[PDB]
């Protein structure tokens, strides 16, 4: 309905589905009056390297 | 070093086209449409003399 | 080929599955001049419609 | 253009774009039921009235 | 409560469909059919929108 290409049939006759290049968001956690940060990466196994 | 191409007897364009009703005293000026075609190209020639 | 007809008697060809290359045919043209509307001038030459 | 013979009803539709005339069978696709696809593009110079 | 969560998010999932007066939703396309001193034009009207 929101006008993306869901899927596609190829050439071989084999249909595959699209769906995006998902990357993985960020965010970070950081402390005043002691400088220490650190990252997260949500909604995801520890995978991404 | 382009011959084989033929080229036409001269340029010709219609600056007047119009349409006359049965009265033959109200004028209606003729408009083209996009990519479309005039009701006076059934009336001219292919050529202007 | 052919000869090129009037602007009022133009004609029109239309290309739909089959495949173009304008580094073949612009090249053999001497264009006086060159403008695109909505659209590059380089646009024609590499996206496919 | 051929086509098989049934006793089945089927659809036909006649339309025009600025590309011509396009002309619509329902026996290429849906031919057990009853839908409109396209099966035939027509160069006409000019649109019909 | 549950479903105006869900149209509050499909909001912005939808949004980015509408082209707001621009003639293409994609940017990389936009970026890509078009020569920079137009498209710069095309982007901040998306942007703004
Ligand atoms: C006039 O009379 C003739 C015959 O008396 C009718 O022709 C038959 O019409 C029916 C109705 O469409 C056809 O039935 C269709 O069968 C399909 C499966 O058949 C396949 O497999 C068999 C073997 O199992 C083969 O013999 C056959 O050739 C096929 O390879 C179904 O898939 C069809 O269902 C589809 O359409 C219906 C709606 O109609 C949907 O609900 C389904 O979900 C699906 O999309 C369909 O049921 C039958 O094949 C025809 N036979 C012949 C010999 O032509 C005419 O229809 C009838 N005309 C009128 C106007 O009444
Ligand atoms: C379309 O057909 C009509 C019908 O013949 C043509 O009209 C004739 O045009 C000539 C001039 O070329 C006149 O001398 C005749 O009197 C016209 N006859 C009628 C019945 O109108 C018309 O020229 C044709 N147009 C094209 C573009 O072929
Ligand atoms: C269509 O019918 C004509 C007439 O008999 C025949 O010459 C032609 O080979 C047929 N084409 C196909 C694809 O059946």
């Amino acid at each position: 309905a929101y006008q993306n290409l869901v899927g596609y049939y190829s050439d071989d006759g084999n249909y595959y589905c699209l769906r995006a290049c998902v990357s993985v968001p960020v965010s970070v956690i950081y402390d005043k009056e002691t400088k220490t940060h650190a990252t997260l990466f949500g909604s995801v196994a520890c995978e991404h390297i | 070093n382009l011959t084989t191409i033929t080229k036409p007897l001269k340029y010709s364009y219609i600056n007047k086209c119009s349409r006359l009703l049965s009265d033959d005293r109200t004028e209606v000026p003729q408009l083209v449409n996009a990519n479309q075609y005039s009701p006076c190209v059934s009336i001219v020639p292919s050529t202007v003399w | 080929s052919g000869t090129p007809p009037q602007v009022y008697n133009f004609k029109r060809l239309v290309f739909t599955n089959c495949n173009y290359n304008l580094t073949k045919l612009l090249s053999l043209f001497s264009v006086n001049d060159f403008t695109c509307s909505q659209i590059s001038p380089a646009a024609i030459a590499s996206n496919c419609y | 253009y051929n086509i098989t013979e049934d006793e089945i009803l089927e659809w036909f539709g006649i339309t025009q774009t600025a590309q011509g005339v396009h002309l619509f069978s329902s026996r290429y696709v849906d031919l057990y039921g009853g839908n409109m696809f396209q099966f035939a593009t027509l160069p006409v110079y000019d649109t019909i009235k | 409560a549950v479903n105006n969560n869900a149209q509050a998010l499909s909001k912005l999932a939808s949004e980015l469909s509408n082209t707001f007066g621009a003639i293409s939703a994609s940017i990389g396309d936009i970026i890509q059919r078009l020569d920079p001193p137009e498209q710069d034009a095309q982007i901040d009207r998306l942007i703004n929108g």
